[PDB]
């Protein structure tokens, strides 16, 4: 998840169907 | 499970972006409209 590159260079990651605990701010959607 | 057969082959489902709850909303809303104000919530301001 981003925005323009004309705007910023910060990403947000989104790991689908994964549980927070279970990956290798933390948010946990459905 | 047959779901898990799916998933594990690489084909996944995404999630609607507009859950039930909000869908029940948009028709609470409009029926709502409809049952106060007939066609004018339509047309303009109820
Ligand atoms: C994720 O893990 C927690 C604790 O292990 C569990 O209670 C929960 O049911 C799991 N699934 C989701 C979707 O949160």
């Amino acid at each position: 998840i981003t925005p323009g590159t004309n705007t910023s260079n910060q990403v947000a990651v989104l790991y689908q169907g994964v549980n927070c605990t279970e990956v290798p701010n933390v948010f946990q959607t459905r | 499970d047959l779901i898990c057969a799916q998933k594990f082959n690489g084909l996944t489902v995404l999630p609607p972006l507009l859950t039930d709850e909000m869908i029940a909303q948009y028709t609470s809303a409009l029926l709502a409209g409809t049952i106060t104000s007939g066609w004018t919530f339509g047309a303009g301001a109820a």
